[PDB]
């Protein structure tokens, strides 16, 4: 809805609304979890969404860079031969 | 005018002035800029009887020119910019106007390192400035007289290409641009122009078709996918501006001089089922993160939305070769879902508006029809060019259309005989009719050809696959 | 000395040029992703404490 | 990728050497072909003398 | 032909509503818009051009047009019909298109068009507070499309047709400026461009009219849109033709300024249709490539001496070299002064500045009023407000009025103007 940890609300709980724009280049993960790391007023609950929502998106950082290197495959095993 | 050297002189003293005062390190822009816009035309006759090592050095002179800006790797100095790369293009228009001056072109008046530094040019300037602000998802009368530069030199590019043979080490990267500009939005005379060098290097070379189909099927996602302006070609009735490029691949390649026809023609085909038959496979499984369906249900309505014009041929063929290649593969088991329901949808699109087209069109004579026909395209080659590869590949299918009709009696070789016999002099021999009538003719020689005559088979094979083993494929055919 | 020059593939200027750059850009993201892992391995540990 | 890398860095030096053996070809070729087109231009003098 | 408009367009609503019973007969369709052919609705076009003719009050159907224009929207954008009612003689067996009643039905559809085009009522109908819909523009646009292309296919045989007609080409040559340039692009149809320029340069070698020289030259200045890629194309014929027009006026002048014999009227006609051309194709078009104010300043030096030749050739002399050095002061703006062809053109504006005083001290009143408002010209040119667009090296230029000069003009007013 809105706030810098708002995307991250959305992987942990709705999972539905994010897109690859968010995915690949939004925020940095280990910035974000030293900004998460001393938060006050944190429930532990809470606290257990936003791992989800990091776990979430990392695994998806992986999983997007995975296929970057299958097109990456493609690409690379063309050539040309007039014979 | 045998000489009309009245202006000719004017330009001879121009660049006799030139190197004078620069061969005993920049001309400026005017002087270059008057130069091409006479260049235009008043050489374009006039370019024969002139010294031959002088062209030679100015060309390198101008060579030495573009070398500043070639990859230039580019408030105040953005006018320096602007006027480096506005100089270097009219640079670059002088070379390719130069070079095709004349009618016939001696050799060795130009190298092959002026005809790069253009090219290089233009793919690094093209793609730095013209794209991103056109399109911003790569992302003031200037960027407009510079993008018409680069429509007029790349039209010129083309014709020069197709007027002499060029090594493969250009080949590569000016097909790489010929099909570059097709995945933006606001470049479309550019797209035309595109048609033009495609037809020039598919036609020209024969030994390039798989890298062309490859390069086509790498960044077909690009496309703008936008409901504004994705039908810009007249033929209302707008189409689709890589539809045409296919159709034009498809009729490009004929390679017109006896049996040469037959063989071109059969291997035009091959060509077109080996793209169609790779671009279906490529289509049909659903890929990750993307589709490649809405490429095709627009492709083919655009396809047989142009299936019977009389400057369009062969998408007759497409269709043919659609429905065998449907019958192919969705009769089987092994065959993937997603392909079998996509060529079962197709199958029902073009079964119910060739129907209703079916129903709403109708409601020496046949050497008549075919004499006034040609006639009628030659004065629209007279008119508008590239046509000429259509009426090339007419005389093809004519010619193996009498040969299906050999092969299925001695008058009826009398006939096929004679028909032959006119085919080749029409060959050798290489009024008022419209457009309209051009239609309705075309259309009764589709109506000649067994070919709409099997819809009902198309539907017969419909009922080939009322019975299935599977019930969500027959639910929705 | 050409028909033996005959066999080889071409463009391998553009392919190596290009594809450097682009093994550069999978390196450096690869780079990243352990070092997150490494991240997110302590900062469960610390979590379990 | 790196392996196959190293493999197109050898056959860069190859076309470099192919295309540098092209190019001089070429220049040969346009070169007896000038003195075909000479010897040409003087026997047709010659016979029409 | 009222001026308040509403009064005007209930008037042509009740007009459209009566005298349009061909074959509408104000009911339902199938025999009332088109009966399936291109026949019906020429008689409706007919009495449009018997009413156009009757109506000696206007010269022009241009409020008439105005008034008609909503009530018959249909109607006025099928030129197909009297495009065959006006060349190809229809097969409806009537009489031959009456060249008083071609003139008239060339009007209406100057009026017709170009109120398709732009859709603002003329003066005295004008509002000035109009907002444009996307319904209007939607109708612009494609009437825009309809129309380039129904007319760059009629606009050929049409001057096939009324070539040396000097009012109907002038009449014609007025649509052309409502044309998208980029369609011929898209349509592919600058052939037809190109033969529509070699057809209206017959014209222009036929005819000598200063009026259908300007609507030329106005509609070259239309198609000399550089922003479109038909530039070069068109820029080929324009050099081709003004080349032409450089030999015949040096050909001619060469033997016009020597006494000889006679000068007869011949020669004095070459040179006056010759420099009435290349006049007004300068007006629209920098053409100081082909300096020829050299020919010009000898025939005008050469008035100054004689004073015994024609009025018209001296006023289109003048006018040229107006036109030369104003060309000239445009490529000196553009960022790039020199010095040496500033000072020779200053001392050419100065020469031109002494003829023009002689041509104000001349007897002939039309060369004086010439005189006096190329001078103003002059003058506004060298004026104070040169300085304000940021120049520097413009001060040389800088030429103030002469004392004399000033009472010459305020007599010449007082004499010419305050009666």
């Amino acid at each position: 809805k809105r706030g810098p940890l708002a995307k991250i609300w959305l992987a942990a709980h709705w999972d539905k609304k994010l897109t690859k724009a968010h995915v690949f280049e939004c925020n940095l993960e280990s910035s974000v979890e030293s900004i998460i790391s001393p938060k006050v007023k944190m429930a532990l609950r809470t606290s257990g969404h936003l791992l989800l929502g990091v776990v979430r998106i990392y695994h998806r950082k992986a999983k997007y860079l995975l296929a970057d290197c299958n097109e990456a495959f493609i690409k690379i095993k063309m050539a040309f031969r007039p014979g | 005018m045998m000489d009309s050297s009245t202006f000719k002189r004017f330009t001879a003293s121009i660049e006799n002035i030139l190197d004078n005062l620069e061969d005993m390190l920049l001309l400026g822009k005017h002087q270059l800029n008057e130069l091409g816009s006479e260049s235009a035309k008043i050489k374009a006759m006039g370019i024969m009887d002139k010294l031959s090592t002088d062209k030679t050095v100015k060309v390198l002179n101008i060579l030495e020119k573009n070398i500043q800006d070639g990859s230039k790797l580019s408030e105040r100095l953005w006018r320096d910019l602007i006027m480096e790369r506005v100089t270097k293009s009219a640079d670059a228009c002088l070379t390719t106007i130069n070079i095709m001056t004349s009618p016939n072109m001696p050799k060795a008046v130009y190298i092959e390192d002026v005809i790069e530094r253009v090219i290089q040019y233009t793919k690094f300037h093209l793609q730095n400035t013209l794209y991103p602000q056109y399109d911003p998802v790569y992302r003031q009368r200037v960027i407009v007289m510079l993008y018409n530069k680069v429509c007029d030199i790349v039209s010129s590019l083309s014709e020069l290409l197709e007027i002499q043979l060029l090594t493969d080490t250009t080949i590569l990267q000016v097909s790489s641009m010929g099909i570059t500009p097709f995945f933006v939005e606001n470049v479309s005379e550019l797209q035309l122009c595109a048609i033009k060098l495609v037809t020039a290097v598919f036609s020209r070379y024969e030994k390039h078709r798989q890298l062309i189909l490859e390069e086509i099927f790498t960044s077909l996602a690009r496309l703008p996918t936008s409901k504004r302006s994705l039908r810009n070609f007249r033929l209302p009735m707008y189409i689709q501006m890589v539809t045409a490029l296919v159709l034009q691949l498809i009729q490009c390649v004929v390679h017109l001089p006896d049996v040469v026809i037959t063989n071109s023609y059969e291997t035009a085909m091959r060509t077109a089922q080996n793209f169609l038959s790779i671009f279906l496979k490529k289509c049909g499984s659903k890929q990750g993160e993307e589709d490649y369906r809405p490429l095709f249900e627009n492709f083919v309505q655009d396809l047989l939305s142009t299936v019977n014009k009389p400057e369009w041929p062969a998408a007759e063929l497409l269709l043919s070769l659609l429905g065998r290649l449907l019958v192919h593969q969705f009769s089987n088991k092994s065959t993937e879902m997603a392909l079998r329901v996509a060529s079962l949808d197709y199958l029902g699109t073009v079964a119910a508006r060739l129907r209703k087209d079916a129903v709403t069109s109708k409601m020496d004579e046949i050497q008549q029809l075919q004499k006034a026909l040609l006639d009628y395209l030659d004065e629209n080659t007279e008119t508008d060019p590239s046509l000429v590869f259509s009426r090339k590949f007419y005389i093809a299918q004519w010619f193996r259309d009498t040969t299906l009709e050999t092969e299925k009696k001695e008058i009826e070789t009398t006939g096929q005989i004679m028909h032959r016999a006119e085919n080749r002099k029409k060959f050798l021999r290489s009024d008022t009719v419209d457009y309209d009538d051009a239609c309705l003719i075309v259309r009764y020689l589709a109506s000649m050809r067994p070919f709409a005559q099997s819809f009902d088979i198309y539907l017969t094979q419909i009922l080939r696959v009322l019975g299935e083993n599977a019930i969500a494929v027959r639910t929705k055919a | 000395e050409l028909k033996k020059y005959s066999h080889v593939n071409k463009k391998a200027l553009d392919q190596f040029v290009n594809f450097s750059e682009q093994k550069e850009k999978l390196i450096k993201r690869q780079e990243e992703l352990d070092r997150g892992y490494k991240s997110i391995m302590e900062l469960m540990n610390v979590l379990e404490l | 990728i790196e392996e196959r890398l190293h493999t197109l860095e050898e056959e860069k030096e190859e076309l470099a050497q192919y295309q540098k053996w092209d190019k001089m070809r070429r220049a040969l070729e346009y070169t007896i072909y000038n003195q075909e087109l000479n010897e040409t231009r003087a026997k047709l003098d010659e016979l029409s003398a | 032909y009222s001026a308040h408009r509403p009064v005007a367009v209930a008037a042509g609503e009740f007009l459209h509503k009566k005298l349009f019973s061909r074959h509408d007969p104000q009911a339902e369709e199938a025999l009332a818009k088109r009966r399936g052919r291109n026949s019906p609705n020429g008689n409706l076009i007919r009495m449009l051009v018997l009413f156009f003719l009757e109506s000696e009050l206007h010269e022009h159907a241009a409020y008439l047009v105005d008034s008609l224009w909503e009530s018959s929207q249909e109607l006025l954008k099928d030129w197909e019909c009297m495009t065959e009612l006006l060349l190809e003689e229809p097969v409806q067996g009537e009489e031959a298109m009456s060249d008083r009643q071609e003139s008239a039905l060339i009007e209406l559809m100057v009026c017709t068009i170009r109120q398709a085009a732009e859709a603002h009522p003329p003066v005295g109908r004008g509002t000035g507070k109009r907002v444009l819909t996307a319904k209007e523009r939607k109708t612009q646009i494609d009437d825009r499309n309809k129309l380039t292309e129904h007319f760059i296919i009629t606009l050929p045989m049409l001057l096939s047709k009324y070539s040396a007609d000097a009012e109907k080409v002038a009449n014609l040559l007025q649509i052309p400026q409502y044309f998208d340039l980029e369609i011929y692009s898209t349509g592919r149809m600058e052939k037809h461009l190109d033969a529509l320029l070699k057809q209206i340069k017959f014209v222009v070698e036929k005819h000598v009219e200063s009026d259908v020289l300007e609507a030329c030259s106005k509609t070259y200045s239309i198609l000399c849109s550089e922003e479109y890629t038909i530039q070069n194309r068109v820029d080929i014929a324009r050099s081709q033709l003004i080349d032409e027009f450089v030999d015949r006026f040096n050909h001619s002048v060469e033997d016009l300024l020597q006494e000889g014999e006679e000068a007869d009227d011949d020669d004095i006609y070459n040179v006056l249709s010759t420099l009435k051309r290349l006049t007004s194709f300068h007006n629209a078009h920098d053409l100081t490539k082909w300096d020829l104010f050299g020919n010009c300043y000898r025939l005008l030096k050469t008035g100054i001496e004689h004073g015994a030749m024609p009025e018209q050739i001296v006023v289109q002399a003048l006018q040229c070299s107006h036109y030369s050095i104003l060309w000239q002061l445009v490529k000196i703006t553009d960022g790039s002064p020199s010095k040496e062809d500033l000072l020779v053109l200053r001392k050419t504006v100065k020469s031109f500045l002494a003829v023009c005083q002689q041509c104000l001290s001349n007897v002939n009143t039309p060369v004086k009023e010439q005189a006096f408002m190329l001078l103003c010209d002059l003058l506004m040119i060298f004026s104070h407000q040169l300085m304000t667009g940021g120049r520097e090296g413009l001060q040389p230029l800088v030429f103030n009025p002469d004392t004399g000069l000033q009472s010459e003009l305020l007599s010449f007013v007082m004499d010419h103007v305050f009666i």
